[PDB]
């Protein structure tokens, strides 16, 4: 009723206390490719029946390639968990996709052709989604001379990615920088890292870990929404993850935007 | 072929009028020129 004006709120520890949620499971390919059936949806729907949970509630929406589920990952749905198929060669997009799902990130759009920008905080990054990016960078000093880079063309500045789809740089805060990408192949957008989403729970089957959602070098941490498991079946991967889907449901919490109360709070 | 003449199977064309009187020959045909140029591209400038 009395929204957005942020007024304490009393709680008391005097008083002892003695469905609707709603879980919505991705998945990879060749998981698949190995299940060799059709019906295995069904089965997964009747088990979850069984543990307390409803027919229809449950959702498979299916990724082909990491670097195809990079892009555009609106994960909208009640809770929400990601099985990744782990690679020991594919790594760092890893990171960042855990990085980017697992935030949130409130971002405005940026025109490269025309205006010089900077980054502001250790919280600001630059987003980068889409086809085929190949970022073009060149630092300036305080009255616009390139620095490594020559400004008169285009063609001599640093590049820090090729043939990604999804990348987050960090910059030199406090300097401007000249900026290029093919604006018909993929977008960038300026975001804040405003603060922890918590719709989402990320594991993955198969190496070692190597997640960390902090840009930060020195903080590395190893949040609860970040799980592994080892695999060499995946029949099992999910019979075990629905065995204990209790504890995961428990882990995670309902979205701190979308609650009829975050209203005028960003995202309601 | 010559007329009035011994020697026989008598090739090449001759200089005796190599156009019968009619016009240049032509040909329409590529070129390919790779070649070391000198090119300051964009530096040895002022770098204001």
């Amino acid at each position: 009723q009395n929204y957005g004006i942020n007024l304490p709120i009393t709680g008391s520890m005097d008083i002892a206390y003695a469905l609707t949620s709603t879980l919505c499971l991705y998945y990879p390919t060749e998981a698949a490719t190995e299940i060799n059936d059709n019906s295995w949806k069904d089965t997964l729907s009747q088990l979850f029946l069984t543990k307390g949970w409803p027919t229809g509630s449950v959702y498979f929406k299916e990724y082909t390639n990491i670097a195809s589920f990079s892009v555009d990952p609106q994960l909208y749905c009640d809770y929400n968990v990601v099985l990744m198929k782990y690679d020991a060669t594919l790594q760092l997009d890893m990171s960042e996709l855990a990085d980017l799902i697992l935030n949130e990130w409130l971002c405005n759009p940026m025109d490269i052709t025309l205006y010089y920008y900077q980054q502001t905080d250790e919280a600001n990054k630059w987003i980068s989604m889409g086809s085929s990016c190949t970022i073009k960078v060149c630092p300036l000093n305080t009255q616009t001379l390139g620095i490594g880079c020559l400004t008169t063309d285009a063609t001599t500045f640093e590049e820090v990615a090729t043939a990604e789809k999804l990348v987050i740089t960090d910059v030199v805060d406090g300097v401007n920088h000249k900026l290029d990408v093919t604006t018909a192949t993929c977008t960038i957008r300026n975001c804040k890292k405003l603060g922890p989403r918590e719709n989402v729970a990320v594991i993955q089957v198969g190496g070692s870990d190597i997640l960390d959602i902090t840009a930060d070098p020195t903080t590395a941490p190893q949040t609860e929404r970040m799980m592994r498991i080892n695999w060499k079946k995946w029949w099992q991967v999910f019979y075990t993850v629905v065995d204990y889907v209790d504890q995961i449901i428990q882990v995670m919490s309902k979205r701190s935007r979308s609650l009829n109360s975050a209203a005028f709070y960003y995202r309601v | 072929k010559l007329t009035r003449t011994r020697l026989d199977r008598l090739y090449g064309l001759p200089a005796a009028d190599p156009n019968n009187g009619k016009e240049y020959y032509e040909i329409a045909g590529r070129f390919s020129l790779i070649s070391l140029v000198p090119s300051n591209d964009d530096y040895q400038t002022p770098i204001a």
